[PDB]
C-alpha cells in the first residue's frame, strides 16, 4: 500500500476538496466523526482505502489532505462543517489577505511568506507514509491563489519530492459563473509555470459543468454547491482505482503510463454518464451500451470540444456498478462503426477498461439520482487544444493593450513573464496540431 | 477485437481491448526569482515614497 | 435584434445574404472580430470553429460545416469514396480515380498503372485527366500524366476522362451541370430547384485533347479562349427550363426522369455518408453550408459526379432567389423574424 | 476581518457621509444609540466591516469626521444618528477653508492634518485585517477638496499597500456655491489620478437633473441631492456588507474594474429612481443602463465601457437577470470595448434596501467620463486665461505654475481616455 496526499488550494480547490472527502466518506462507510465500523484493524491496516485515510489509535480515519487558502472564510467552513471532526488544525492553513485574483500576488508577494509553512504541514503528512506515491492538487486556473500559489507549490514539490508523481484537477474559467476578468492571464501564467511539474492534469471547464447541471439536473441557475457535487462524482470516478481493490490505475504513475505518451500533452478529456435528476419521479436505467455511447457526446464532456476533429492517443473506460466485460466489448464494437474515433498512427486503437462493482454513491438530499451503472471515460485527444486556443485568444486581446498588466508588475512580476508564458502556450498549441492534424 | 490482461477480484475486474495495432529549477533558483520580485516591489515602493517626500 | 459578422468579403453569395439581413430591420452587423455575434459568415480557410458557442446566452450559428472539406477537396473526395462502405470502390456514379503524390514528396501510382495497362491491352478507351485543388492535363498516355504531376508540388488525382459525353445540338458541344444544395443546422438537405449548365461553345473534338476549350467547360476558359462565347446561350449558361425542353424535343425524355433522379441520389449519398462526422446536432454551436455539386452526363444519360465545391458562387440571375432562400431556411429557422428547394 | 475605515471631510463630505451611515445603520438594524434590533442574522454577519463592537453589544461606526470649521459637524452631532459616532473621532478646526483648495491643502489644512492621522491610526491599529479606506468629499470647496486630497496623500505615505476609494462630488455651474469651484476641482482631480484606486464621480448637475426632470422636484435642495448619493453608496458597498455570491475585498473588486491605473473614475447609477409598483427585472436593467439614471452627467453613448459591474438587490430570478443583461448588451454592443472579454459582470444580494422590493446599482468604467473632465477644464481655462480669482490662491503661497501644471495634467487625462475610446 502506497499513500496519496491531497492538496486543495484556494476557494475552488478547498470547496471541491470538501465535496470529494464527503463523498469518499460515504463510499467507504466512514462517519463524520471519523469512525469506520467495517475496518476491523483498529488504529492501522494497509487496505486500499488507507491510501487516502490514516488511522489513529482511537479508530478515527483521517484524510491525508492539506487545505490551503490565503484568506480564511472558505476554510473556516471546513473547520465548522459536518466533517469538522475528520480533520485536525494542522491540516487547515489560512492566511489573512487573499491574492485578489492576481497571479503575481499569490505566487510572489504572499506565496513567498507562506510557502515554507505549507511545506512543513505537508512534510508532517509525508512523515506518516511508508511509501508515498505523490500528490493530487486541486485548484482553479482563474483565482490568484489557485493559479499563483499552486504553481509555486508545484515547483517546490518537485524539489522536495523529486521522484513523486503529481496530478492536477484544475477548474478552467467560465464567464457564466465568474465575476473576474483577468482569469485568462492567471490561467496562462500558471499553466506555463506548472507544465513541467505536473504529470497528468484533469481540466474541468465550469461552462461544461454548469450546462450539464442546467440541462440534465434541471437546475435553472446552478450554484457552486451544485457544480461541486457533480465535479466530486467525476473526481471520485478517477480516484476510485487508488482507493479500492483493482488492477487498473492502481498508482499515480499508471495514469501517466496509460494516458500520457507525450509529456507536455498531459491533459486528458473526461466524459461522464449518466447524470440524472433526483427530482425525476422514475428514470429508466441506461444500459452499458447507452452510457458508453454517451461518452462520445460533447454534451457530457468536462470540457466542451469536438473529438471528431482530433486524434486519440489513449482511452480509459472506468465503470462503476452492474457492468460485465461482455457488455462493454459489445458496446465498444457498435460504437466503432458509428463514431469518428481516429487514433494517432503511433498508438494502438484500443481501450483500457476498469470495472468497480459498487455503483456510484450519491450525497443524500443531493441533485443526482442513484443509478445502477455509470462510466467515466478518460481520453487524451488533441481536441482539448480548442480550450487552449480559446484561453490564448482572450489573453491576446487584453495583452495587446496591456490591460490590467500594471496590477501584476506592481507585485514584482516582470512584463517579460507574460510573453514568455504566452510563447510556451503557443508552442503547446503547435504540439497539439502536429500530433492531431493532417495537412 | 482482442481482450487481454483480464484481472478479476471481488471488487471488480479490468482488461484491455485492442481494435487495431499501431503503424527542474533548484531550491536556490526558486529563491532568487522570489527575492528578485520582492526587490522590484521594494524599488517601486521606494520610488513612491521618494515622490511623496518631494 | 440579431447580430452577425462578415469574415469573407470575397463571397458574392453572402455579400447578398448580408444585404438581405440588414434590409429586414432586425439584423445588426458587428465588426469582424466582435465575439458577441449570433451568426458568423466565416472565412474560407482556418475558420476558428473552436471559439464558437462559448459566449454565455448567445445562440451562435456559422455558415460552414467543420470537416466538410473531406467532400470538397479533390484528393479528399477520392479517398472518402474509396474508404467509405456507404460509397465503396465499386461506386457506379464516380469516375475511376487515383490519388498521386508528386515523386518529390499514401500514393496510388502503381495501382493506377495496373488499371491503365489493363485498358490498353484490352483495346478500351484509355484517356485520363489529371487535376488538383489551368493545372489540368488530358492525355491518353500515362507517361505524360505522371510526368506532369511530378513537375508540380501538391497532391493530384488521375481520373478516367468521360470520352463519351452527352453533346447538345446544335453545336456538338460539351457541358456540365451545377446544382446548389443547402444543408441546415438540422441536417435537412435542400436542393435548389434551379440548376445551371455550363456549356461549351466549341464543337467537341475527341481527336485533339491539346486544345482545352471544347473539353473544359469552366466559364473562365470559355470567356478567354472560346471565339464562340455566348453564341448559343447568354454567357454559356443554359437553365433547366430550356434544357428540359431540349431533352423532350431531342430525346423524348424529361430532365427529372433522365438526370435529376440520379443527381438527387448522388447528393443524398455523399451528404448522408459524412453526416456522423460533421453533424452539429448536439454541439454547442450550429452549422449550415451551401454546396456546389458539379455533374457530367454521358451519351447514355448516366450522371457522373465530378466534384463538390464548398464555397460556390451562383448564377447572376439566380442570386436573388437563392440568397433569400438561404435566409429563410438556414438563418431565420434559427433566429425567427417578427418553396424554392427540394427536400431530399 | 476586512475592516474598512471611513473618512468624511468638509461640508458636502460630512453631509453625504452622515446620510450614508443613517442608510446602512438602518440596513444592519443599528439604531441611533448603536444597539442592534434586527430580525435577521444576515444583518450582523459582516457588521464588522464598517462598525466596531463596544461593550454591551454596541456597534460604533469606523468613521472619522473632519472639517476646518465646527458648523457642519455640530449639525451631524445633532442629527438623527448623531450620537452613534465616537466622540473622539470628530476632528475640526475653527478658521474654515473659504472654498479655497490652497487653504485646505497647504495652510489651514496642514495645521490640522496630523490630528486626523492620529485618529486614523487608532482606528487602523484595532483592525484585524484592514481592507482599505473610503473618503466622502466634494471637489469644489476647500476642506473636502484641498484637505481631503492632502489626507489621501499622507494616508498613502503611511499605508501604501492599502486600497483608497473616494466618493467625490464634482461641481457644476448649475448647482454652484462659488466661481472658484473649477480651480479647486482641477487641483483635486490630479491628486485623485495618482492616489486613489476607485473614484466614484458624482456630478451635482446630474443629481439636480434627476431630482428635477425625473423625481419631479421643482426646487431640489442639497438634501434631495444627498438622498441619491446615500442610496448609491449603499448599493456600491452592498457586496461588502452582506453575504452573497461575491466574497471580494476592495482590492479584488478594483483589480477586475480598473485595467489602467489612472483610468479609475467610475460613473455610478441607481434604479429605481424613487411608489408601490415594484419593478420587473427588465425595467430595472433598462433603467440602470439609461443615461438618465447616471450620476456623472456623461452620455455613455459618447464613449466606450472598459468594464461594468451591476449589483441587484431583492428577491428576483437570477435567470431573468442574466437574460436581461444579455439584452442590454446587444443594444449597446457598439459601446463595449472588444479587447476586454466578458467585461460586464453582475451580482445579486437577497436583501433589498429600505422601502423597495428590488433595486439595482450600476458601476461603469466608461471613457465617456472624459466629458466631465473636459467640462471642468473648459471652465478652469475660461478664468485662468485672465488669471481671474487667482489672488485667493497666491495669497496662500501658491504660484501660477502649479495651476499651469494641474491644467496640463487634466488635459493629459482627457487625452488618455480618448486613446482607449478609439482602440
Ligand atoms: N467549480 C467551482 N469553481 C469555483 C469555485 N469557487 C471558485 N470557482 C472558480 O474559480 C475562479 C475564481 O478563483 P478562486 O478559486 O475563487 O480564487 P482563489 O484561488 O481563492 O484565489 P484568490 O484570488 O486569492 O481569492 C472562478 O473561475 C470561479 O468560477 C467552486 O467552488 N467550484
Ligand atoms: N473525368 C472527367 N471526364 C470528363 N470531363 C471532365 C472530367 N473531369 C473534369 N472534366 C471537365 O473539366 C472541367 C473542369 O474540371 P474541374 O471540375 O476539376 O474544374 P473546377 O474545380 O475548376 C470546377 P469549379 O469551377 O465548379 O470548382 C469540367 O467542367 C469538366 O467539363
Ligand atoms: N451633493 C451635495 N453637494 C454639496 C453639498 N454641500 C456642498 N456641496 C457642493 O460642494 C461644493 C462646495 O464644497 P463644500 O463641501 O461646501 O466646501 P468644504 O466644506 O470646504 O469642503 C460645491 O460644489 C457645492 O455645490 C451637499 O450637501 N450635497
Ligand atoms: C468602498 O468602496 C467600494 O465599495 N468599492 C466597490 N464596491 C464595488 C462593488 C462591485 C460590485 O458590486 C460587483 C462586482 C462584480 C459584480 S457586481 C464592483 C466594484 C466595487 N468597488
Ligand atoms: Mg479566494
Ligand atoms: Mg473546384
Ligand atoms: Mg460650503
Amino acid at each position: 500500500m502506497r499513500e496519496c496526499i491531497s492538496i486543495h488550494v484556494g476557494q475552488a480547490g478547498v470547496q471541491i476538496g470538501n465535496a470529494c472527502w464527503e463523498l469518499y466518506c460515504l463510499e467507504h462507510g466512514i462517519q463524520p466523526d471519523g469512525q469506520m465500523p467495517s475496518d476491523k484493524t483498529i488504529g492501522g491496516g494497509d487496505d486500499s482505502f488507507n491510501t487516502f485515510f490514516s488511522e489513529t489509535g482511537a479508530g478515527k480515519h483521517v484524510p491525508r489532505a492539506v487545505f490551503v487558502d490565503l484568506e480564511p472564510t472558505v476554510i473556516d467552513e471546513v473547520r465548522t462543517g459536518t466533517y469538522r471532526q475528520l480533520f485536525h488544525p494542522e491540516q487547515l492553513i489560512t492566511g489573512k489577505e487573499d491574492a485578489a485574483n492576481n497571479y503575481a500576488r499569490g505566487h510572489y508577494t504572499i506565496g513567498k511568506e507562506i510557502i515554507d509553512l505549507v511545506l512543513d504541514r505537508i512534510r508532517k503528512l509525508a512523515d506518516q507514509c511508508t511509501g508515498l506515491q505523490g500528490f493530487l492538487v486541486f485548484h482553479s486556473f482563474g483565482g490568484g491563489t489557485g493559479s499563483g500559489f499552486t504553481s509555486l507549490l508545484m515547483e517546490r514539490l518537485s524539489v522536495d519530492y523529486g521522484k513523486k508523481s503529481k496530478l492536477e484537477f484544475s477548474i478552467y474559467p467560465a464567464p457564466q459563473v465568474s465575476t473576474a476578468v483577468v482569469e485568462p492571464y492567471n490561467s496562462i501564467l500558471t499553466t506555463h509555470t506548472t507544465l513541467e511539474h505536473s504529470d497528468c492534469a484533469f481540466m474541468v471547464d465550469n461552462e461544461a459543468i454548469y450546462d450539464i447541471c442546467r440541462r440534465n439536473l434541471d437546475i435553472e441557475r446552478p450554484t457552486y454547491t451544485n457544480l461541486n457535487r457533480l465535479i466530486s462524482q467525476i473526481v471520485s470516478s478517477i480516484t476510485a482505482s487508488l482507493r479500492f481493490d483493482g488492477a487498473l490505475n492502481v498508482d499515480l504513475t499508471e495514469f501517466q503510463t496509460n494516458l500520457v505518451p507525450y509529456p507536455r500533452i498531459h491533459f486528458p478529456l473526461a466524459t461522464y454518464a449518466p447524470v440524472i435528476s433526483a427530482e425525476k419521479a422514475y428514470h429508466e436505467q441506461l444500459s452499458v451500451a447507452e452510457i458508453t455511447n454517451a461518452c462520445f457526446e460533447p454534451a457530457n464532456q468536462m470540457v466542451k470540444c469536438d473529438p471528431r476533429h482530433g486524434k486519440y492517443m489513449a482511452c480509459c473506460l472506468l465503470y462503476r456498478g452492474d457492468v460485465v466485460p461482455k457488455d462493454v466489448n459489445a458496446a465498444i464494437a457498435t460504437i466503432k462503426t458509428k463514431r469518428s474515433i481516429q487514433f494517432v498512427d503511433w498508438c494502438p486503437t484500443g481501450f483500457k477498461v476498469g470495472i468497480n462493482y459498487q455503483p456510484p454513491t450519491v450525497v443524500p438530499g443531493g441533485d443526482l439520482a442513484k443509478v445502477q451503472r455509470a462510466v467515466c471515460m478518460l481520453s487524451n485527444t488533441t481536441a482539448i487544444a480548442e480550450a487552449w486556443a480559446r484561453l490564448d485568444h482572450k489573453f491576446d486581446l487584453m495583452y495587446a493593450k496591456r490591460a490590467f498588466v500594471h496590477w501584476y508588475v506592481g507585485e514584482g512580476m516582470e512584463e517579460g513573464e507574460f510573453s514568455e508564458a504566452r510563447e510556451d502556450m503557443a508552442a503547446l498549441e503547435k504540439d497539439y496540431e502536429e500530433v492531431g492534424v493532417d495537412s | 477485437m482482442e481482450v487481454i490482461e483480464l484481472n478479476k477480484c471481488t471488487s471488480g475486474q479490468s482488461f484491455e481491448v485492442i481494435l487495431k495495432p499501431p503503424s527542474d529549477p533548484s531550491l536556490e533558483e526558486i529563491q532568487k526569482k522570489l527575492e528578485a520580485a520582492e526587490e522590484r516591489r521594494k524599488y517601486q515602493e521606494a520610488e513612491l515614497l521618494k515622490h511623496l517626500a518631494e | 435584434m440579431y447580430t452577425f459578422v462578415v469574415r469573407d468579403e470575397n463571397s458574392s453569395v453572402y455579400a447578398e445574404v448580408s444585404r438581405l439581413l440588414l434590409a429586414t430591420g432586425q439584423w445588426k452587423r458587428l465588426r469582424k472580430d466582435n465575439p458577441r455575434f449570433n451568426l458568423m459568415l466565416g472565412e474560407r480557410n482556418r475558420l476558428p470553429f473552436g471559439r464558437l458557442g462559448h459566449e454565455p446566452g448567445l445562440v451562435q450559428l456559422v455558415n460552414y460545416y467543420r470537416g466538410a472539406d473531406k467532400l470538397c477537396r479533390k484528393a479528399s473526395l477520392v479517398k472518402l469514396i474509396k474508404t467509405s462502405p456507404e460509397l465503396s470502390e465499386s461506386c457506379t456514379w464516380f469516375p475511376e480515380s487515383y490519388v498521386i503524390y508528386p515523386t518529390n514528396l499514401t500514393d496510388e501510382r502503381e495501382v493506377f498503372l495496373a488499371a491503365y495497362n489493363r485498358r490498353r491491352e484490352g483495346r478500351e478507351g484509355n484517356v485520363w485527366i489529371a487535376k488538383s485543388s489551368e493545372g489540368i492535363l488530358i492525355s491518353s498516355e500515362a507517361s505524360e500524366l505522371l510526368d506532369f504531376i511530378d513537375e508540380q508540388g501538391q497532391v493530384h488525382v488521375i481520373q478516367k476522362y468521360l470520352e463519351k459525353p452527352l453533346l447538345l445540338e446544335p453545336g456538338h458541344r460539351k457541358f456540365d451541370i451545377r446544382s446548389w444544395v443547402l444543408v441546415d443546422h438540422l441536417y435537412n438537405i435542400y436542393l435548389y430547384r434551379e440548376g445551371v449548365l455550363r456549356t461549351s461553345s466549341e464543337p467537341y473534338n475527341s481527336a485533339n485533347f491539346q486544345d482545352k476549350t471544347c473539353h473544359l467547360t469552366n466559364h473562365c476558359i470559355q470567356k478567354e479562349y472560346s471565339k464562340n462565347y455566348g453564341r448559343y446561350e447568354e454567357g454559356n449558361e443554359m437553365f433547366f427550363e430550356e434544357f428540359n425542353q431540349y431533352l423532350m424535343d431531342a430525346l423524348n425524355t424529361t430532365l427529372e426522369n433522365s438526370i435529376l433522379l440520379q443527381i438527387k441520389h448522388i447528393i443524398r449519398s455523399c451528404l448522408m455518408c459524412i453526416e456522423p462526422a460533421i453533424s452539429t446536432k448536439h454541439l454547442h454551436y450550429q452549422s449550415f453550408q451551401l454546396f456546389g455539386f458539379d455533374f457530367m452526363v454521358d451519351e447514355e444519360l448516366k450522371v457522373w459526379l465530378i466534384e463538390v465545391n464548398g464555397a460556390p458562387a451562383c448564377a447572376q440571375k439566380l442570386y436573388a432567389e437563392l440568397c433569400q432562400g438561404i435566409v429563410d431556411v438556414a438563418i431565420s429557422s434559427v433566429f425567427p423574424l417578427a418553396s424554392i428547394f427540394i427536400k431530399l | 476581518m476586512r475592516e474598512i475605515v471611513h473618512i468624511q471631510a468638509g461640508q458636502c463630505g460630512n453631509q453625504i457621509g452622515a446620510k450614508f451611515w443613517e442608510v446602512i445603520s438602518d440596513e444592519h438594524g443599528i439604531d441611533p444609540t448603536g444597539s442592534y434590533h434586527g430580525d435577521s442574522d444576515l444583518q450582523l454577519e459582516r457588521i464588522n466591516v464598517y462598525y466596531n463592537e463596544a461593550t454591551g453589544n454596541k456597534y460604533v461606526p469606523r468613521a472619522i469626521l473632519v472639517d476646518l470649521e465646527p458648523g457642519t459637524m455640530d449639525s451631524v452631532r445633532s442629527g438623527p444618528f448623531g450620537q452613534i459616532f465616537r466622540p473622539d473621532n470628530f476632528v475640526f478646526g475653527q478658521s474654515g477653508a473659504g472654498n479655497n483648495w490652497a487653504k485646505g491643502h497647504y495652510t489651514e489644512g496642514a495645521e490640522l492634518v496630523d490630528s486626523v492621522l492620529d485618529v486614523v491610526r487608532k482606528e487602523s491599529e484595532s483592525c484585524d485585517c484592514l481592507q482599505g479606506f473610503q473618503l466622502t468629499h466634494s471637489l469644489g470647496g476647500g476642506t473636502g477638496s484641498g484637505m481631503g486630497t492632502l489626507l489621501i496623500s499622507k494616508i498613502r505615505e503611511e499605508y501604501p499597500d492599502r486600497i483608497m476609494n473616494t466618493f467625490s462630488v464634482m461641481p457644476s455651474p448649475k448647482v454652484s456655491d462659488t466661481v472658484v469651484e473649477p480651480y479647486n476641482a482641477t487641483l483635486s482631480v490630479h491628486q485623485l489620478v495618482e492616489n486613489t484606486d476607485e473614484t466614484y464621480c458624482i456630478d451635482n448637475e446630474a443629481l439636480y437633473d434627476i431630482c428635477f426632470r425625473t423625481l419631479k422636484l421643482t426646487t431640489p435642495t442639497y438634501g434631495d441631492l444627498n438622498h441619491l448619493v446615500s442610496a448609491t453608496m449603499s448599493g456600491v458597498t452592498t457586496c461588502l456588507r452582506f453575504p452573497g455570491q461575491l466574497n471580494a475585498d476592495l482590492r479584488k473588486l478594483a483589480v477586475n474594474m480598473v485595467p489602467f491605473p489612472r483610468l479609475h473614475f467610475f460613473m455610478p447609477g441607481f434604479a429605481p429612481l424613487t411608489q408601490y409598483r415594484a419593478l420587473t427585472v427588465p425595467e430595472l436593467t433598462q433603467q440602470m443602463f439609461d443615461s438618465k439614471n447616471m450620476m456623472a452627467a456623461c452620455d455613455p453613448r459618447h464613449g466606450r465601457y472598459l468594464t461594468v459591474a451591476a449589483i441587484f438587490r431583492g428577491r428576483m430570478s437570477m435567470k431573468e437577470v442574466d437574460e436581461q443583461m444579455l439584452n442590454v448588451q446587444n443594444k449597446n454592443s457598439s459601446y463595449f470595448v472588444e479587447w476586454i472579454p466578458n467585461n460586464v459582470k453582475t451580482a445579486v444580494c437577497d436583501i433589498p434596501p429600505r422601502g423597495l422590493k428590488m433595486s439595482a446599482t450600476f458601476i461603469g468604467n466608461s471613457t465617456a467620463i472624459q466629458e466631465l473632465f473636459k467640462r471642468i477644464s473648459e471652465q478652469f481655462t475660461a478664468m485662468f486665461r485672465r488669471k481671474a480669482f487667482l489672488h485667493w490662491y497666491t495669497g496662500e503661497g501658491m504660484d501660477e505654475m502649479e495651476f499651469t501644471e494641474a491644467e496640463s495634467n487634466m488635459n493629459d487625462l482627457v487625452s488618455e481616455y480618448q486613446q482607449y475610446q478609439d482602440a
